[PDB]
């Protein structure tokens, strides 16, 4: 149940070629109210500070997804993901958004 | 919204201080925090388009159309 | 009847005259579009329709600084032919102004001046708002101060000018150009308002707390230093003086004719509430070296004359005691042939700060005018630069090109050798 | 204050194509030739680089000449090439190669009588002209032929103007042409007779700017045409827009040239940063001043460390303060005062404008003179020794009787340009 | 007309003054912003706030104080605090780097920069005054700023003005309680000033105020807010013969010629007699004969020494409130009949008195109690020679093998003064001995 975010580099985009925006890690969706004072500089976020983790249900084509204060708009998914959502969640075809 | 300035001589950080220039310190600081939160003149030394479609009228009456 | 026509020449004279003639329309009740909703005929004329029109001349040989005025800001104020323009700028040398491009309108400055000379019942002097370091302000000025003394002559001479700073420099070879007017002033000058830029980026940085200033932060203060000189004709007072009266004192010899300027009470819009603003303090704030309007220290030299002009709420008995404090101090010194060495004039009106300005609404004002012999040490370093260039003979190549032979160069040294010699002779014990 | 801008060679049809976009960018003109700009301060004095026509249409004061029509087919094919004068493309038929001696002499003489006509037709259509611009090729035969011809050909009609080339110049790394070393030797020799303001441009530094201060991985010509297209209109910023310290190229040339023998220049352009890292820099006056005096920002591919400057000029374009300029020009004159000389008590003149260009707010332009440009003319003098004594590619150059004594006096006087280093250091 | 300048150097003096100018403004009707309230008033004749406050013609008041330090973080609290409208914003003088308790960083390298600036405010304040009678400098002995930069400041005033009084107020190092490690170096190095330039340099220590905070006031774990507010009451009591008219007033130079016997014995102490809380206040009498012998307790002295180990050369009792002059003569004889109190053989009079009319004032939010009679008591004694004895024992064990020294010599400080200042300090502890004896 880990998330990794990769940057897509175009030719002549003027950016340093770094393949990753975010390392593969488990992503907290909702933190406990007391976790505002959690010493993130010394401790990793444990299951005790997280009220809700990101699940496969939270990634939906055509919806905004907020990770680490950045709002991503999911516009398409691969054929395997499309089949997996149909089989696991009974969701109708996830049309690509232009 | 008064008393919204730092005293002159303040050494600590004030945001957007290095981008608004030409004045003393509190009159920079108040705007820094507010940011952080008819006819042309004759004998003219210049350009006016509409230069060529003219005959027989004075300069102001010629350039009144060019300004409006 | 107490009329005065003063002239503006150069890049500066429009820009300084933007903020000099800002104030003389503001001191009186005059709207900028020619109207008023007595003693207003010192800096104005009158039309029977009611419109008020001024009188001064503006010269710059490219049009845009005069097209700054000719566009929407100050259209209805000035006379449409006291704004005369060339078509190409004289551009950092004396040659294009004095000789080649000036001739097609030097007989356009003189059909206006003489037509404005003969519409004044009185007159007192000619005063110049020009710039030493230019090619127009030392080209077209010395096409006019040498030329009026052929015609008018014995009338008074003063020069509100802009001097080369010691450390800060704007152009490159201009030290050589500066000596193309000290040839001509010393034979036809009776006053000189020498002003640098480095000293008013620091007066504006100590008294005001404005670090890093601009010209409109600066040029509105030169517009003040003139107006405490022309206050006495313009408004009444307890002891009114005239433009021929201060020159009777301030020039002692045929070779010590170089006063200075100092605007004494200068402060921000904030520190004046916590300031007492007393007469006994803004008379001995003038003398300290950090209040001089040029980078000069008055310790190692001397003082020759001291002219004072007051404004607003001034009683004379504390001024008569403020002077007697000073002359018993001995951190400043005096020459032994001048035991009197003082002058005080007083008016009734208080100063006027411009709206949207950077100074305080004060009911007092002091101008300190001082002949100083320590200006010789200031004239040491500027003309010391001449020796480091004339040995290698830089730029004499284009200098000789448009009509200035080397005769100008030889004379200039032999003027400054005798000018630096007499200042040694004036300070010695007799 | 009119300006004459002569464009010969392919480069002058390729630089000046990208020159005449920027000076139609700033005055708000579409390539049909109509005024569709933002404010009305740019139509006021539209005349400096541009001209009026009937019906409201706008048509420049342009001259673009060459021999082969393999260049002027590319000008009219472009986006902004339709505004240009249809009578400046005075095209011959047989193009030149790499030796210029058949360019101006044989193939040019039937055409230069049409080049000298429209230029004299331009001069009678101007009111108060000031100078003579040029952008051409010093190692490209048609530009060093039929432009350096014209340097000796309108000076006869008008000796009272200023000549200001925008010159390319040969370089160590490659030969794009085998002819250009000894081709340049006599055309540069004609300049020293006559030049006043020589803006030498290279292609190492304009491929070193593109890889370390722009981080840009495949630089075509259209990158390098535009960066020099900025520094042309960056030096005449005062004649068409108002300001607070105006300047012309007489105000430039009073400060800059001290002796009639050393008067060769080198340009720059200050506010340069990469596309990715634009939001990390602090574009103000104290950083643009530090950027414009180093070695990595010079468009002439020479280091200014091993040669002292004598005279340095700049300009800015936007609302700013002036104590922040006059102290910072006084910083670099005395923080490292071993890189100037003790007999010129000032080295810096600056000027300001009012209106910043489209897309920036604070722009600047660097112009420099120094004594390291003798090393730029050292290498062409060095290559001549290995080529002359074997009389190497000579038969194209004695091809119509132009003698070997036209060759012996070139380096006999190009030693003298570097023999004017003795009066300096 | 009876004026005084009040300089504040370093953190340990500036934080005193933040509670001093509360205490001065509360005595009069002046708010923080300087405007008189014009609605309510404590009554009083005009020209009474003069001796510490100037007065613009607008109506604001300006203190006669200059706040100077080499680090910014203690003054920048004041520039944004609640007393920002109080001061003149060019009085507040600030540097870049602090002394780091190095005498050589406040007297030799870093301190030289500001000392051309800070004397142009002592010059600028003084000529705006008509008749002036001295200074009030607030430094501390243990630091490189309080004991280094004071010596730079105070040498310049003796060569400029000379005979005019300087009234220092300096925290003195305690026996057990200490914070720095180089404090024995600092306090024995600034004693060249009190040798030569001073006139009256009074002493506090932070250790003895802790006990008088603990027993008298109902305070456990006292802050430094409670320290500072008790100190300024001593300062506000010696300067009430200026701002008020009293029954038997004492001038600021006529006490100097009775409280300083010889030109080397000018180091007296302080004491404040009624210091109690609001819930033991109304359950006692407070009489003149009660708060006079409450001054001479061992447990009420401001500096932790033994008063019984020596002689009282001269004492100056300052009284304020409803005190009639028969009661003071009743209580001075009651003291002089006692024998555990101690005399001087060659000083027959011994005591100087001063009675005023304006009671002590109370700061809201403060810890003091509202009383009607209050006494400050300044006494010369030889009890402080043994406090010099313990500090010089804390200094020579450092210097016996040149510990901690090389941080001093790295900023122009020589080794020659460390030897000289010990022997010059050594010449002080005999001069208490050789006059404290009998015939």
């Amino acid at each position: 149940d880990t998330v990794e975010i990769r940057e897509v580099h175009e030719r002549n985009n003027g950016r340093d070629p770094f393949p990753l925006l975010m390392n593969r890690q488990r992503m907290p969706k909702v933190l406990v109210e007391n976790a505002k004072n959690f010493p993130k500089c010394v401790l990793e976020i444990s299951d005790q500070e997280v009220l809700e983790w990101y699940t496969a249900k939270d990634f939906i084509v055509g919806k905004p997804l907020t990770i680490l204060g950045r709002t991503f708009f999911i516009y398409d998914c691969d054929p395997f993901t499309r089949q997996f959502y149909k089989d696991k969640f009974g969701m109708p075809d996830l049309p690509p958004v232009d | 919204d008064p008393h919204k300035f730092f005293m002159s001589g303040f050494t600590g950080y004030v945001p957007r201080a290095r981008f608004l220039f030409g004045s003393s310190f509190p009159v920079l600081t108040n705007q820094a925090l507010q940011e952080f939160g008819l006819g042309l003149l004759p004998h003219y030394g210049g350009y006016v388009p509409g230069y060529k479609f003219q005959f027989g009228g004075t300069f102001g009456h010629l350039t009144h159309d060019a300004l409006g | 009847m107490r009329e005065c026509i003063s002239i503006h020449v150069g890049q500066a004279g429009v820009q300084i005259g933007n903020a000099c003639w800002e104030l003389y329309c503001l001191e009186h009740g005059i709207q900028p579009d020619g109207q008023m909703p007595d003693s207003f005929n010192t800096f104005f004329s009158e039309t029977g329709a009611g419109k008020h029109v001024p009188r001064a001349v503006f010269v710059d040989l490219e049009p845009t600084v005069i097209d700054e005025v000719r566009t929407g800001t100050y259209r209805q104020l000035f006379h449409p032919e006291q704004l005369i323009t060339g078509k190409e700028d004289a551009a950092n040398n004396y040659a294009r102004g004095h000789y080649t491009i000036g001739k097609e309108i030097i007989d356009l400055v003189l059909d206006r001046i003489r037509k404005l000379a003969d519409q004044c019942t009185g007159l007192q002097g000619f005063l110049v708002f020009h710039s030493f370091g230019g090619g127009t302000g030392s080209g077209f000025t010395s096409l006019l101060m040498e030329r009026l003394s052929v015609d008018y002559g014995k009338k008074s001479k003063l020069e509100f000018s802009i001097y080369p700073a010691p450390q800060v420099s704007t152009a490159v070879v201009e030290p050589y150009n500066s000596i193309l007017t000290t040839h001509t002033t010393l034979e036809h000058s009776d006053c000189a308002f020498m002003v640098d830029n480095e000293a008013i980026y620091d007066i504006c940085r100590r008294n005001l707390d404005i670090e890093r200033p601009t010209y409109t932060n600066l040029n509105r203060l030169i517009g003040q230093i003139v107006s405490s000189i022309t206050a006495s004709l313009r408004f009444d007072g307890a002891l009114n003086v005239d433009l021929t009266e201060f020159q009777t004192n301030l020039v002692p010899y045929p070779r010590i004719h170089f006063p200075l300027a100092t605007y004494a009470p200068v402060i921000s819009a904030e520190k004046a509430y916590h300031e007492q603003l007393s007469v006994a303090e803004i008379t001995n704030a003038c003398f300290e070296p950090a209040n001089q309007m040029v980078k000069c220290d008055p310790r190692h030299g001397k003082y020759m004359a001291c002219c004072l002009l007051y404004r607003g709420d001034v009683v004379p008995k504390d001024v008569n005691a403020a002077i007697a404090t000073i002359k018993t101090k001995r951190t400043i010194q005096f020459v032994d042939w001048c035991p009197t060495g003082f002058k005080v004039g007083i008016n009734y009106q208080p100063p006027t700060v411009v709206p949207g300005g950077d100074l305080a609404k004060v009911q007092r004002a002091v101008c300190m005018l001082s002949n100083t012999t320590a200006i010789a040490e200031a004239w040491a370093r500027l003309d010391h630069k001449f020796d480091l260039m004339y040995a290698k003979r830089a730029f004499v190549h284009w200098y000789v090109g448009e009509g200035m032979e080397e005769g100008e160069f030889s004379e200039a040294r032999e003027d400054m050798a005798a000018l630096e010699k007499d200042y040694e002779e004036v300070g010695v014990d007799s | 204050r009119e300006i004459v801008h002569l464009q010969a060679g392919q480069c002058g049809n390729q630089i000046g194509a990208k020159f005449w976009e920027v000076i139609s960018d700033e005055h708000g003109i579409d390539p049909t030739g109509t005024y569709h700009g933002d404010s009305d301060l740019q139509l006021e004095r539209i005349n400096v680089y541009y001209n009026e026509a009937t019906g409201g249409k706008y048509v420049p004061r342009a001259v673009l000449v060459d021999l082969e029509p393999g260049t002027m087919d590319s000008v009219r094919s472009g986006p902004f090439g339709q505004i240009f004068r249809p009578d400046n493309f005075v095209f011959g038929q047989s193009g030149a190669g790499n030796n210029w001696a058949k360019g101006h002499y044989t193939e040019g003489a039937e055409l230069v009588d049409s080049v000298l006509d429209v230029v004299r037709k331009e001069a009678e259509s101007c009111d108060c002209l000031q100078g003579f611009q040029l952008t051409h090729s010093l190692g490209g035969g048609t530009g060093s032929g039929m432009g350096t011809l014209l340097i000796s050909k309108i000076r006869e009609e008008y000796p009272d103007r200023i000549m200001n080339t925008f010159s390319v110049v040969p370089s160590p790394k490659v030969s794009d042409t085998v002819v250009e070393p000894y081709n340049a030797t006599l055309s540069v020799h004609q300049l020293v007779e006559n030049t006043d303001e020589t803006y030498c441009i290279d292609n190492e530094a304009l491929y070193d700017i593109c890889f370390r201060t722009l981080k840009l991985t495949t630089p075509t010509y259209g990158d390098l045409n535009h960066l020099v297209s900025a520094t042309m209109s960056g030096v005449t910023t005062c004649l068409r827009f108002p300001g607070q310290l105006n300047a012309d190229l007489r105000k430039l040339a009073v400060n800059m040239v001290p002796f009639p023998r050393l008067h060769f220049f080198m340009p720059g352009f200050a506010p340069l940063t990469s596309r990715g890292s634009q939001q990390y820099r602090a574009l103000t006056v104290p950083e643009l001043t530090q950027q414009m005096f180093d070695a990595k920002n010079m468009m002439a591919a020479c280091d200014p460390r091993h040669g002292r400057y004598l005279t340095v000029a700049a300009v800015f374009r936007g609302r700013m303060s002036m104590k922040e300029v006059d102290e910072q020009m006084l910083n670099v004159q005395n923080k490292n005062s071993s890189y100037f000389v003790e007999w010129i008590p000032n080295n810096v003149k600056t000027a300001v404008c009012d209106i910043p260009p489209r897309g920036l707010k604070m722009s600047a332009t660097f112009i420099g003179n120094s004594t390291a440009i003798q090393e730029l003319f050292k290498r062409i003098s060095e290559q001549f020794t290995a080529m002359f004594r074997r009389k190497a590619f000579l038969h194209w150059y004695t091809g119509e009787g132009m003698d070997e004594m036209e060759f012996t006096e070139a380096e006999s006087n190009m030693n003298d340009l570097v023999s004017e280093y003795q009066q300096y250091q």
